[PDB]
């Protein structure tokens, strides 16, 4: 299935 | 440029560095010479930055695992206790400081993870990993959790991944060969799918780091954690009914922690050699010195046989020796930090979800290897690396390019060597040489497929086809179209690595809809790009990294 949780790191500044 | 007369120590934040400081104002009141104690950031990260050009702290304190990296950098002094003085560590100790036959720091302290559990809470500890999962369920009944510890950290995970059969190098007749890796094998494998299994099934959260498990332990929150002998003195001082002991076993078998040495090199550019000799041996590494260290956080076991002895009795001490009898001693080598940076990496990928386990410890093993072996040494070398890798999987299937059931599984491969390597690096992904080679991807691998999106006659999971789907149609049309796409000054069109942005116009908040990757993103929400009055991307202000703004997809 779809992941439940996007990932925090790829949200905050050091991410996308 | 390290003063001359004085004396500079580099310590962890998790150390006794008030205690060491008191060492120091000893020292100053026989000497003269003072003693400044500090403890940055990163310092394991930021003393061979610094140190590099002659820079630094007279004196580095790390467990000894990093300590052969340093010395084949050039960065140590050469240590010359006499024997009267190595007779008073234990033998054990100085092995640990011993690389390519030549001592190279001073050992102060053997360190092993225990688990640590609130014996109010729970009169008993789990023997058991297994166990825990229905122990976390009678707890969150009564608004507790079984177990916290730091998620952020592979020192943590490592005696999980361990106990069923992960190693780092295969140590025979004493020696490493760093070509037999135990990273990607079926223990390793099972040890980690119970970690990930913890935090799907709520259990464990994935964003838990040091700070949040000490809190939530401290206060009560959580039964158990994971902890070394400095995080007693937070514990004593929180009031909490605690019994330190062996860590639960994993498939019958125990845990096995990394066995880390306490030890203090001298910076090879320090001016203050003998001076920094003179501390260690006559001031730190006596009863006195160490008594001052522990007073403020516990050592561990200490390498002075004569105060080792005065504590041993200490039933905290015993259960850190019995797990530390159960682990291995972390090796020396030079090859630890690409190690330790590829074990972060599967862990932190996996428990986000970012990566499968299979994915996560093969490509952790791979990619280690690649530095292990002296090829990857920078962006640029890493780059080709990744590139190299995939040519080798793409060449035997020129037939099935335009195949995405074929090509997917390498695309997304070359897509994770790229990031491993760009965060080892500490650049953004995605960045210009990433954007580069999956440029020539599109040039020399699908320039023939007759459609933008993939076409197809364990495939990638549900979320990263999607991510992968869409970085293939943003390379197909909008990165490859020949001729600018916005008038005037403009922000150059990028895969930011979830979303396709076409060339922009200075000046603009551009907006798209978030996609629909993970289930707590609403579709309806926006995402924003900020193109800046110069024709640049907005960068965040805490990472100076090009940012695309996902904030409002999860609230
Ligand atoms: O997480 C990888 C990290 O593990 C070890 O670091 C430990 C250290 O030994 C302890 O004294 C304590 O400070 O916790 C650290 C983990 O956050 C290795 O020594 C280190 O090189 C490695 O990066
Ligand atoms: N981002």
């Amino acid at each position: 299935d779809k992941d439940n949780v996007a990932p925090r790191r790829l949200i905050g500044p050091w991410g996308y | 440029k390290i003063e001359e007369g004085k004396l500079v120590i580099w310590i962890n934040g998790d150390k006794g560095y008030n205690g060491l400081a008191e060492v120091g104002k000893k020292f100053e009141k026989d000497t003269g010479i003072k003693v400044t104690v500090e403890h940055p950031d990163k310092l394991e990260e930021k003393f061979p930055q610094v140190a590099a050009t002659g820079d630094g702290p007279d004196i580095i304190f790390w467990a000894h695992d990093r300590f052969g990296g340093y010395a084949q950098s050039g960065l140590l002094a050469e240590i010359t206790p006499d024997k009267a003085f190595q007779d008073k560590l234990y033998p054990f100790t100085w092995d640990a400081v011993r690389y390519n036959g030549k001592l190279i720091a001073y050992p102060i302290a053997v360190e092993a993870l225990s688990l640590i559990y609130n014996k109010d809470l729970l009169p008993n500890p789990p023997k058991t990993w297994e166990e825990i999962p229905a122990l976390d369920k009678e707890l969150k009944a009564k608004g507790k959790s079984a177990l916290m510890f730091n998620l952020q950290e592979p020192y943590f995970t490592w005696p999980l991944i361990a106990a069923d059969g992960g190693y780092a190098f295969k140590y025979e007749n004493g020696k490493y060969d760093i070509k037999d890796v135990g990273v990607d094998n079926a223990g390793a494998k099972a040890g980690l799918t119970f970690l990930v299994d913890l935090i799907k099934n709520k259990h464990m959260n994935a964003d838990t780091d040091y700070s949040i498990a000490e809190a939530a332990f401290n206060k009560g929150e959580t039964a158990m954690t994971i902890n070394g002998p400095w995080a007693w003195s937070n514990i004593d001082t929180s009031k909490v009914n605690y019994g330190v002991t062996v860590l639960p076993t994993f498939k019958g078998q125990p845990s096995k922690p990394f066995v880390g040495v306490l030890s203090a090199g001298i910076n090879a550019a320090s001016p203050n050699k003998e001076l920094a000799k003179e501390f260690l041996e006559n001031y730190l590494l006596t009863d006195e010195g160490l008594e001052a260290v522990n007073k403020d956080k516990p050592l561990g076991a200490v390498a002075l046989k004569s105060y080792e002895e005065e504590l041993a009795k200490d039933p905290r001490i015993a259960a850190t020796m019995e797990n530390a009898q159960k682990g291995e001693i972390m090796p020396n080598i030079p090859q630890m930090s690409a190690f330790w940076y590829a074990v972060r990496t599967a862990v932190i990928n996996a428990a986000s979800g970012r990566q499968t386990v299979d994915e996560a410890l093969k490509d952790a093993q791979t990619n280690a290897a690649a530095e292990f072996g002296g090829t990857v040494k920078n962006y640029e070398t890493a780059v080709q690396f990744c590139w190299n890798h995939y040519k080798d999987q793409m060449d035997p299937i020129e037939k099935d390019w335009c195949d995405w059931a074929m090509i997917s599984r390498p695309y997304s491969t070359l897509r994770d060597c790229l990031e491993h390597f760009a965060e080892r690096f500490d650049l953004g992904f995605p960045n210009p040489l990433a954007e580069r080679i999956i440029f020539e991807t599109h040039q020399i691998h699908f320039a023939n497929c007759s459609l933008v999106q993939p076409t197809f006659s364990i495939q990638l999971g549900v979320t990263r086809n999607k991510i992968m789907t869409a970085q293939y149609e943003c390379y197909q049309k909008i990165m490859q179209d020949p001729i600018q796409q916005a008038e005037g000054v403009y922000c150059n069109r990028t895969w930011d690595g979830w979303l396709c942005w076409n060339d922009v116009a200075a000046g603009t908040e551009s907006m798209q809809l978030c996609p629909d990757y993970f289930q707590d993103f609403d579709p309806s929400e926006k995402v924003t790009k900020i193109c800046d009055q110069d024709g640049n991307w907005f960068r965040h202000p805490a990472s100076n990294r090009t940012w695309t703004n996902y904030t409002q997809c999860n609230v």
